[PDB]
RNA sequence: GAGGGACAAGUGGCGUUCAGCCACCCGAGAUUGAGCAAUAACAGGUCUGUGAUGCCCUUAGAUGUCCGGGGCUGCACGCGCGCUACACUGACUGGCUCAGCGUGUGCCUACCCUACGCCGGCAGGCGCGGGUAACCCGUUGAACCCCAUUCGUGAUGGGGAUCGGGGAUUGCAAUUAUUCCCCAUGAACGAGGAAUUCCCAGUAAGUGCGGGUCAUAAGCUUGCGUUGAUUAAGUCCCUGCCCU
């Protein structure tokens, strides 16, 4: 009878500002789920991986480099903690930045190869927006671990200060920095 | 009063289950279940070859052990009478009063 | 014998910087005046950015756990979540 | 809550320095003395694992140096030492600093005498329990 | 009301039991252990000092769940994942003599009867003791 | 009345005797909150914290597991939960109202009635494991 | 420099060196419905909204 | 998926010129029609044969 | 154990009458993983598996066979398959909690699985019992994992190589190899260049267990379990293959 919430949530009036990211991000009322830790069977149909929750896929690919690959109860440990730092960093909800940094962390476009068996010009090309949402989450994920590698700080609070880096446009965070890294070589290859 | 048969293959197996349980019927002893063990599996792993030429390509051979126990209460006379059975080779009979 | 490596990657963070064993007098009254000033009382931020170790850290929180001025939101393995009401 | 005691860094034994951690871990910074040794002699002398070495009292050093020199006056049996009943002396003690080297310098010296394959192997440039030396023992 | 073990978690249990024991004075602990013990097979002490109270709740918490454990057997109920180095870890099992020690101390205390087929099961005074203890736990964490 | 529903979990089997009585979850003699890790407190009760709470005041449940993993165990609970409701809601309840709590739990989660076909494939006779193969050497 | 928006109507076929890009003539949601050809790596159905930096492009089939 | 054996349409086509009053469009039916009328033995191969005679069944009943 | 259940069957669309392809649902699955695997060849390996064998060589001081030592383990070096780390997602200590293949004795000829109790800190010893096995080990109370303390970015408590002394077990004999346990010594290693190996869902990887040699004996290999990714589901651009 009560609403779907995660801790002591409420997991409602989460608005997704733009479109080209809608119906992937399993925000609204008709996905929402207690936990991460859910039956990840997505892996069968190509187009069945999107209706996987984005905090599902940031433990997933939380979950790296053979000495932690695995251990899902720990990075859903990790992410509650995140969560928890975001929301006490004077509210502004961790579910919504994390929508926002999923639309503002990273592509817009990438440049690749094109055919013809000639010169690689390395084209820029259109990127798919799933493709954005997975090296966004991959960005992510890795600008936290090389954040929080050898030092004081955690995982945790490594996470929370890139999700929060990357919500707020402040050019500090390494999933801008790549944006940076992949845009300026985009309008170098246009 | 317990009687194991014990079979080299599971269609020897059925017809010597078959055939008992046809011949405990029609007498007046309460005939238990012909009570199904798990199958044992002697797994053999082999090099195929003499020498070392080639990928790591291994054998895999299997047995499969198949078991059944009854119990009958009878007299010593009745068990003997019973014992007498036409009974295919694959399969061993054990009694133990 | 010989020292060879394929990489070249030297340079860290701040040549092996000291840290301090024991809170010092005038730097733990600057602990007890600032304290209410940090939002996210977390042992991390106060010992990197107040040149403390993680077990003085550990230890000046609990402190003021137990002298009762920072609320504890949820205690874990390595993540200790500290708030200060208003 | 003890605010600052004026002590920094010990000196145990004319070459050892002592750190700052802890105490048990500055006590591992001698030589003999490692992992178990240091919490062993600790839990004799009765001392609090929170507290630092710079706030433990020099009286308390000289109880742990008295422990160093004889510890079978109270406790920690034969088989815990480091020197067994191998000396030539057939003593049970622990070695020291200074003194786990010379020890060493009088095995080498011995075995030398014995002209067995152990020392000359010590003394050439192989391994005593090195089985395989293809891999083992370059540059 | 009945307060049964399982309805509480553990973590409060042993935690207040070493100290009721400690309360109760019920320990034998003869002159190793009063010298030092090392663990399973590793390099270091235990830190909290009411160890052998915790290794008696623990075991105490064994024998009200399987009744008919011995030396052995909870010596493979404490187990030890002992790492080698460069040979890799395998699992190892603990000390016998923990395991004889604290059989004795509460058979000499009166908590541990001996089975005829195998080792320890519970007694009535113990079920009381630990069923009182339970519910003085319970109601410290319902109050 | 005793409907026991069993497991179907990949290595994990739980048997669920319902009963109605007044509100219990027995999980092997320990009640409904106590979950073995401390991280699934809203997974396991997904069937509770969602359901109502009559549901659990008139529905008493045993359930006895024999899994081989903790993750195991824990889904194998909440299938467990999830069906002998269902199995319950077939013996005793009617129809009208199955057929609306079960439209319900399929339009909730798949993973309420639906077990998954998954197990471990066999591992091969050339690699380590069940895909991979070993390095090979070339010049 | 505006960047505009556009939903998939087609897919018309995977292009590249390594097979990874895909012809997708669009539309344009903003205007009326005229066509342009954009090259789209990633997977891709039909409706998904796009995001264009450059509407000035076309690309050519084979 | 249905790319059938050559020898699988071959006995499907024996089964629909021999004997089609006795089939109908339903596949339980004419599965246990083929294996009152024919001896096949693998069950497999039974539901194969028997779903190319369904379809020989629509196929017939249009043209 | 028998039988069923799944066959692209039913719907819409694309396809030539066809053959077939894509999405839904009922279903557990819209098909998992292995074995066998054609014609003809390599002048591929094995005479060191065979009393399987052709030719040559030795047959009495033997190139036959036994017994006693050494050796294949020998290192100024380079290469391949592997194990452990380069820490804080972590190390230590304490508590909690879960399995599956499969193995086990008085043998067509010399041998285990060990439960319970006592002693010792430890590896271990002693007394006794069960199992020729769903009976007993064993409800394999397994490791990661779930909570609490300690450590605090320091070649540090990560790493345990090297080396010294001692204590137990199999073997007639371990020292120039057993193995294990206790203390102590505490190097390189700061995520690895040129180049290169494997992999698409219970998948790679983390982690433990069983079998093979076994007496002591796994870091190898075969199988089994626990947790369990990211991202493709397209191409012939590198390599290789099939048909014109
Ligand atoms: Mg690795
Ligand atoms: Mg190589
Ligand atoms: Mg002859
Ligand atoms: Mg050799
Ligand atoms: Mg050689
Ligand atoms: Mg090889
Ligand atoms: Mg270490
Ligand atoms: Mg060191
Ligand atoms: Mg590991
Ligand atoms: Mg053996
Ligand atoms: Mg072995
Ligand atoms: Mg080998």
């Amino acid at each position: 009878p009560d609403i779907k919430l995660f801790g002591k949530w409420s997991t409602d009036d989460v608005q997704i500002n733009d479109i080209s990211l809608q119906d992937y991000i399993a925000v609204k009322e008709k996905y929402a789920k207690y936990l991460p830790h859910s039956a990840g069977r997505y892996a069968a149909k190509r187009f069945r991986k999107a209706q996987c929750p984005i905090v599902e896929r940031l433990t997933n690919s939380m979950m790296m480099h053979g000495r932690n690959n695995g251990k899902k109860l720990m990075t859903v440990r990790i992410v509650k903690h995140a969560f928890e730092i975001i929301h006490l960093l004077t509210g502004e909800n961790p579910l919504q930045v994390l929508v926002n940094a999923i639309i503002n962390s990273g592509p817009r476009e990438d440049s690749t190869r094109i055919g013809r068996a000639g010169t690689v010009r390395r084209q820029a090309v259109d990127v798919s927006p799933l493709r954005r949402v997975n090296q966004a989450i991959w960005l992510l994920c890795t600008g936290a671990r090389e954040a929080a590698f050898r030092n004081i700080k955690t995982i945790a609070e490594c996470l929370a200060d890139e999700l929060i880096n990357a919500a707020k446009g402040s050019s500090n965070s390494y999933a801008i920095k790549k944006k940076d890294e992949l845009e300026r070589v985009a309008k170098s290859n246009r | 009063i317990r009687i194991t048969l014990t079979s080299r293959n599971v269609k020897s197996l059925e017809k010597v289950c078959a055939d008992l349980i046809r011949g405990a019927k029609e007498k007046n002893l309460k005939v238990k279940g012909p009570v199904r063990m798990p199958t044992k599996t002697l797994r053999i792993t082999t090099r195929k070859t003499p020498c070392g030429e080639g990928s790591k390509t291994w054998d895999r051979f299997q047995m499969r052990i198949h078991k059944r126990l009854i119990d009958l209460h009878s007299p010593s006379e009745i068990v003997k009478q019973i014992t007498s059975i036409s009974i295919e080779p694959g399969v061993e009979v054990e009694v133990t009063i | 014998g010989k020292a060879k490596k394929k990489k070249w990657s030297k340079g860290k963070v701040r040549d092996k910087l000291n840290n301090l064993v024991l809170f010092d007098k005038a730097t733990y009254d600057k602990l007890c005046k600032e304290v209410p000033n940090y939002k996210l009382i977390t042992p991390a931020v106060v010992s990197e950015r107040l040149k403390i170790r993680g077990s003085l850290a550990r230890a000046a929180l609990q402190e003021l756990l137990s002298k009762g001025l920072i609320k504890l939101v949820s205690k874990h393995r390595a993540q200790v979540i500290y708030t200060r009401n208003t | 809550v003890i605010p600052e005691k004026f002590q920094h860094i010990l000196r145990v034994l004319n070459t050892n320095i002592d750190g700052r951690r802890k105490i048990a871990f500055a006590i591992t910074a001698i030589k003999g003395v490692g992992r178990r040794y240091a919490h062993v002699v600790l839990r004799k002398a009765d001392i609090d694992l929170t507290k630092r070495a710079g706030e433990l009292t020099e009286d308390e050093v000289e109880r742990v140096i008295t422990i160093m020199q004889n510890p079978r006056q109270y406790k920690i049996p034969d088989w815990f030492l480091n020197r067994q009943k191998d000396v030539k002396d057939g003593k049970y003690s622990q070695v020291l600093a200074n003194g786990l080297d010379n020890k060493l310098r009088e095995d080498l010296e011995r075995l030398k005498k014995i002209r067995a394959h152990r020392g000359l192997r010590h003394f050439w440039g192989l391994r005593v329990r090195g089985q395989h030396t293809k891999t083992t023992g370059r540059r | 009301p009945g307060v049964t073990v399982k309805d509480v978690n553990q973590q409060e249990f042993v935690r207040a039991l070493a100290a009721f024991l400690k309360k109760s004075g019920k320990l034998k602990v003869p002159e190793w252990v009063d010298t030092v013990k090392l663990a399973k097979h590793k390099e270091l002490a235990p830190y909290d000092e009411n160890w052998f109270y915790t290794r008696a709740a623990s075991t105490a918490r064994h024998l009200y769940l399987r009744g008919g454990a011995g030396v052995g057997s909870m010596t493979k109920i404490y187990g030890g994942r002992q790492r080698n180095g460069v040979m890799p870890s395998h699992f190892s099992r603990g000390s016998k003599s923990v395991a004889r020690r604290v059989l004795q101390a509460l058979e000499g205390l009166k908590m541990v009867e001996k089975d005829q087929d195998g080792g320890r099961k519970l007694t009535p005074q113990g079920q009381r003791d630990l069923d009182r203890i339970a519910g003085q736990v319970a109601a410290a964490n319902k109050k | 009345q005793s409907v026991q529903v069993f497991g179907r979990k990949k290595t994990a089997t739980a048997v669920a005797h319902c009963k109605r009585g007044n509100g219990l979850i027995k999980v092997n003699g320990r009640p409904l909150e106590m979950i073995e890790p401390r991280t699934l407190q809203y997974k396991l009760l997904e069937p509770v914290l969602l359901l109502g709470k009559e549901r659990f005041a008139g529905v008493d449940i045993r359930v006895r597991v024999k899994g081989g993993g903790h993750v195991a165990q824990i889904y194998a609970i909440r299938q467990s939960i999830s069906k002998a409701l269902v199995a319950y809601y077939q013996k005793y309840v009617d129809e009208a109202s199955k057929k609306e709590i079960k439209d319900i739990l399929i339009q909730y989660d798949r993973t309420l009635l639906v077990a998954d076909p998954r197990r471990c494939e066999s591992k091969k006779f050339g690699g380590p494991g069940a895909r991979a193969r070993y390095q090979k050497s070339y010049r | 420099q505006p960047i505009k928006l556009a939903r998939v109507t087609k897919v018309l076929g995977r292009t590249g060196s390594q097979g990874q890009c895909t012809q997708v003539r669009v539309e344009f949601m903003d205007d009326t419905s005229r066509s342009i050809i954009r090259n789209v790596k990633g997977p891709v159905r039909e409706g998904d909204v796009l995001t264009l930096l450059e509407s000035e492009r076309e690309a050519r089939r084979l | 998926g249905r790319v059938r054996t050559k020898t699988v349409k071959k006995a499907a086509r024996v089964i629909i010129e021999k004997y089609y009053t006795r089939l109908g469009n339903d596949f339980h039916t004419n599965k246990r029609v083929c294996e009152e009328i024919a001896i096949i033995p693998s069950k497999k191969l039974r539901n194969k044969i028997a779903g190319y005679v369904t379809h020989l069944m629509k196929r017939i009943q249009r043209g």
